[PDB]
């Protein structure tokens, strides 16, 4: 008989501990694995695939239309859309990125925001996208917007433009649930010159917008998502 | 590892930021393709986002309850909660469910922890000390009828005996019939016109069934069982869109009617911040 | 040290440290180079 | 002078040419291949009809109009009646296959509109009834007709609400599945190569569909002034590397 | 090591005891610079004054209380102490606080011990055996509303279950967002005119939230939770003047008005002994 | 199963003992350290800095 | 005295676990084995012997 | 280990499927003696049918 | 590691991995070859 | 022997045995020698 002493914590059950256990089914042989395409190893692998952002959130019931950012022909100087960058809330929240970020407490890294244009091929347009780093207000006019991170996008044969929100930060991690100290800025978009439709054409054209994370990205300290809850256990 | 390299002014014919998303690719664009950057290192590995880590902590998968009371004159033990069960499943309760259904096929060993606590809602002189016996009745085995049937002999069926207030823990290898468990299944068990659809048809694995071994004392004792499940040795294939609407049933994808808009409406314009 | 005989009884697995998003981010048949035109 | 843009796919006795492609997607970066022995279970030698089943079948055409919500086809169902592919299907106990899907929609440089073409492995549909109502067989086996998401709820059928992918997930995130867009201004076809994806090495072709192909208008069709307000969309699909096993009497399936 | 060397009479032009304190230095003068000394050795290392040792013993950081009782008809569990919480912090109680605030920035892993004891202030037949469940709701997670919400499933959030009367112990890595925790912060969360100042703005880390898993017995049971915290792997920068006045608030430096003189007045003259 | 005997003191909590514990946050990666001037290692380092004495205590 | 911590599952009895136990009969010597024809090692050995099927179940 | 070997058409004078059960033997006939098979491996050892396992719980 | 002195006290035995059905499936005195006629 | 995988779970650290008061006691720009005049 070897002398032992038990410490504080004996008998506790910590849902996060990782130890060995007896197998209830001694000697059982599991089914062989066969090959299946698509294996995922890290959630970091999947948040780099871009998905659509319901940017046009202004509706009243969920609709395919809140994915469409409208553009008006012949407007000059004006603003196309605006949003803050609380990736865990608001427009971002239902996107795959938003949806995964919510399983973690802290995030750090660059984001990739792209816009794909869908107007007739014989039209043309020049837009400016601007990222405003924390510390200033959402820009109120392009002059204000153009003094921060921006890209003049020229609509052409190449249909999409990929803007990166480079990680601009004092503190090396921000909280995914919106927090002030930790806030990330604003994203706005304005006409640089203006949309022009060809003859025989009319109305609004739309941009689709996507979001995905750069390879830069870090997420840490897992927790429970506000995105799902329940009141009684389900049954069959 | 560098998180960003140093990059300076650019005036090229080589534009990495113009792409065609119609192709289905997400081109790997970085901050340094469109602003001037400085070197910085990652200092991070992405350890805690590994799927083994993501699915590897214990989650509550089931809460049931049984009572110790005089079975004298009870015509239906099962019905008096003289003992009970759970035709197993893990779609049961929804926190872990949303996590698993981020994948289509999943393969893992399970580690179960079972916590049992007792309650004595009406006048008792004391708290008795009860031993629970949880046995797994694999489909085909002769399921059990009274709280003290020959079934409980469990001569060939793994069973664990632990005390109420304590915890029991053991681990079961991946018992799936195929190479992975289907998180989803767009099929039937056969081509009948009225057979059920989904996966409650594929996830037929009997069910665990608990009882108190103790005979009855003078008062009644409620024992409530909580089953926790931890995936170990995880393998996951084919990522899918996360669950947006609420769940209604174990094993079907169905959402409730007149549900509410899941996308938050802006308080303001598209232009609003 | 494993104290138990069966493999299911061992603790959690250890980090894939695999990581290759290209099956998801670039499943295109003809390879796309960043910087070259998307559609030629 | 090769462009990403022009392409030719020859499979069996049938060829497709597109002069306005946008590359092609190969699901999960894997190309269809036959079933290796190391992965095999059934001891039966399989049958590989080759060129008589691995050719291109063009399903009947759809009509995109400003009110369209989107269409959904299931595989191998959509092909249950095409030539010898279909016969083989009803006659063997088990079968396995990959596909090349080519979705076509041409317009002019004055039109606008953008379709999402996506392949979803194991697309289990939801009942519009809620609760645990099931979706009857016939409803998930529309055949070449596919399911029309702008048709009415029917009884025993699935829900046809587009912002929810017919299953409780948001349209916006379908992009995690192999997919390609058809943006009239860019593109005129979409091509996806689908490797066989299952948790078993070979399965039944009638009780289980392993992918749904979905074509969904996202930016509404907008025709030039006084143009007819609609465009046809055509889907052509070719089984590839098909194998059938366990031949016998010929399945009889509901309806 | 010598504590003092031998030194004899001196009649020099080299005076080590005259200095200019205006410079900000404390010149390293020793007994042997001004008296005649003999050799002596230190016999000591200064082991127990290492900062790891100074901050490394468990200190009580929080006492809370929850009760097990029939929740039937309770409209606000949180309010009935059917469960509770503590938006974490460690300025809470003052013994450990004065120790930490001897430094400006501090970095360490934490080891928590949680002792839970039960009380039955009014007539009970017995002492029941309750299991406590403490879960950590990291800000953003969906905080919990009743004592038996879906929240308690805690499928992704670390939770520990232990018995009242026992102790639970586990250790959490340094969870700070920056490189160190700020013991002080002369800033705001943004440049608003009315936002709060100090560090309660920076030390936003959710909070742990306890409950009893047991249903209710016939009597009521008070369970009082004591959280102990031990720093391990300590790193401390920039020493500061010790706290002289009493504390009034978590996270602000504020002292009470009409406080009392903190320097003891002489009973006698400056000349007094 | 290896035979053991538990000694007096089992289960006690001594605020001054130093042992290992399970981490509640398995696999989490702490923020990198950056350099900060002023690190203190021993309280013996700081009690050698001189400070003023309120000698005139008579108020 | 070596410090220990007990985990969840301590004290449980799992009918399927396989561990060592003290022998109640220390030092006892079992009867020698003699040879007996017919040893079975696997149930897989015996299910390969064919047996009759009551196919005509209609009685 | 192979569970089934590959075997093709047969037109022989050597018939493994005709036997005389009166002898008391169970002749070791396999799928490949009477249909055309493909190779497949066992992937299994028969561990949990060992008599030690069967009587050991 | 055995902690106990007697052999009865050790854990379960380990798989025969013996397996030879012929004492049961082919106890015939003159050897029968599959493919050759049963009765000559 | 660490029984646990993560570094936070290890016991207390071990004595700096670093000790250098000069950053606090003599942060002067031009070095002062004891015995030499303070102000020259
Ligand atoms: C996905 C998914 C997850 C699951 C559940 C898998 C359950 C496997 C079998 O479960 C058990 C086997 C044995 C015991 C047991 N043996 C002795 C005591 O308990 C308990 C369970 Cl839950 O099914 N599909
Ligand atoms: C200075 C200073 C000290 C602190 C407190 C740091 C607290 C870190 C997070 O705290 C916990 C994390 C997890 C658990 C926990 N997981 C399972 C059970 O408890 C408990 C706590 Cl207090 O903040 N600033």
């Amino acid at each position: 008989g070897l002398p032992t002493t038990t410490l504080p914590g004996s008998g506790q059950f910590l849902t996060t501990d990782d130890r060995q256990s007896p197998s209830a089914l001694p000697n059982y042989e599991p089914t062989p694995r066969i090959h299946i395409p698509g294996k995922v190893h890290n959630l970091l692998e999947i948040i780099q695939v871009d998905t659509l952002i319901p940017m046009n959130n202004t509706h009243t019931k969920d609709e395919v239309n809140s994915y469409l950012i409208p553009l008006n022909a012949n407007r000059q100087n004006e603003q196309v859309f605006g949003t803050n960058l609380f990736i865990g809330d608001g427009v971002f929240k239902t996107t795959l990125l938003g949806e995964i970020v919510q399983y973690y407490t802290h995030w750090s890294g660059s984001l990739r925001f792209s816009l794909m244009y869908t107007g007739p091929a014989l039209s043309s347009a020049k837009l400016i996208l601007a990222y405003t780093p924390p510390g200033a207000r959402g820009p109120q006019d392009r002059r204000e917007a153009m003094l921060g991170t921006h890209v003049v996008w020229d609509i052409g044969l190449q249909s999409t433009i990929v803007m990166t929100i480079p990680w601009t930060s004092g503190v090396q991690f921000r909280y995914t649930d919106p927090d002030t100290y930790t806030s990330a800025g604003f994203l706005s978009c304005w006409y640089q010159t203006s949309l022009i439709l060809p003859p025989e054409t009319t109305g609004q054209v739309y941009l689709l917008s996507f979001i995905s994370a750069c390879p830069d990205f870090k997420l840490r300290l897992m927790k429970d998502t506000q995105t799902i809850s329940q009141t009684v256990a389900l049954t069959e | 590892t560098v998180a960003s390299i140093s990059s300076g002014p650019k005036h090229t014919q080589k534009v990495p930021i113009l792409t065609a998303n119609e192709t289905g690719a997400t081109m790997p664009v970085l901050p340094s393709d469109s602003i001037e950057t400085r070197t910085t290192y990652m200092h991070f590995n992405g350890s805690e986002t590994d799927v083994e880590c993501f699915l590897g902590r214990a989650a509550c998968v089931h809460v049931t309850e049984i009572q110790n009371k005089d079975a004298t004159g009870i015509d239906n033990h099962r019905e008096a909660k003289l003992f009970n069960d759970w035709k197993i499943n893990l779609s049961s309760l929804v926190q872990l469910r949303k996590k698993l259904e981020l994948f289509t096929y999943v393969r893992f060993d399970s580690e179960y922890t079972i916590l049992a606590t007792a309650s004595q809602p009406d006048s008792a002189n004391y708290s008795s000390n009860l031993v629970v016996q949880a046995m797994y009745v694999p489909p085909g085995a002769p399921n059990p009828k009274e709280w003290d049937d020959y079934t409980w002999q469990s001569a060939s069926n793994p069973s664990v005996f632990f005390k109420v207030g304590d915890t029991s823990r053991f681990s079961v290898p991946y018992v799936g019939l195929a190479s992975a468990y289907n998180c989803f299944y767009d099929g039937y068990s056969h081509d009948d016109a009225e057979t059920q659809y989904g996966i409650t048809v594929l996830n037929h694995m009997g069910s665990m069934a608990f009882r108190i071994v103790n005979e009855h004392d003078e008062h009644k004792t409620l024992v409530k069982i909580r089953v926790y499940h931890r995936a170990k040795h995880v393998e996951a294939w084919i990522p899918r869109a996360p669950r947006a609407l609420p769940y209604t049933s174990i094993g079907r994808t169905n959402y409730p009617k007149n549900t509410e808009p899941v996308i938050k409406k802006r308080k303001g314009d598209i232009k609003s911040y | 040290i494993n104290y138990y005989k069966d493999a299911a009884s061992t603790s959690s697995a250890g980090q894939s440290l695999s990581m290759d998003p290209s099956k998801f981010t670039e499943p295109v048949k003809d390879l796309m180079l960043k910087g070259a035109p998307a559609l030629n | 002078g090769y462009s990403d843009r022009v392409q030719q796919i020859t499979l069996g006795n049938s060829t497709i040419t597109t002069q306005e492609a946008a590359n092609a997607v190969v699901c999960y970066a894997e190309w269809p291949e036959y079933l290796p022995d190391v992965d095999a279970s059934d001891v039966n030698k399989t049958s590989k009809p080759d060129t008589s089943v691995c050719r291109f079948y063009t399903l009947d055409s759809k009509t995109w109009t400003t009110g369209s919500k989107g269409w959904c086809w299931k595989l191998p169902d959509a092909l249950k009646d095409m030539g010898v592919f279909g016969q083989n299907m009803f006659f063997h106990s088990l079968g396995r296959s990959g596909y090349t899907v080519h979705v076509q929609c041409n317009a002019t440089k004055f039109h606008s509109g953008c379709l999402l073409v996506v392949v979803i492995p194991e697309h289990q549909l939801a009942s519009h009834e809620g609760g645990n109502v099931s979706v009857k067989y016939t409803f998930t086996h529309p055949g070449e007709r596919g399911i029309d998401l702008s048709s009415a709820n029917e009884v025993g059928g699935p829900v046809k609400d587009v912002l929810y992918n017919m299953n409780g997930t948001l349209l916006g995130n379908l992009l995690i599945f192999p997919h390609q867009f058809i943006n009239l201004r860019t593109n005129n076809t979409a091509t996806i190569v689908i490797p066989y994806i299952n948790s078993v090495p070979i399965d039944s072709m009638t009780r289980h569909n392993n992918v749904s192909l979905m074509v969904i208008p996202i930016a509404p069709l907008t025709v030039p002034t006084g143009a007819t307000p609609s465009l046809p969309i055509t889907v052509t699909i070719a089984p590839m590397c098909t194998e059938f096993s366990g031949i016998r009497s010929k399945s009889i399936v509901p309806q």
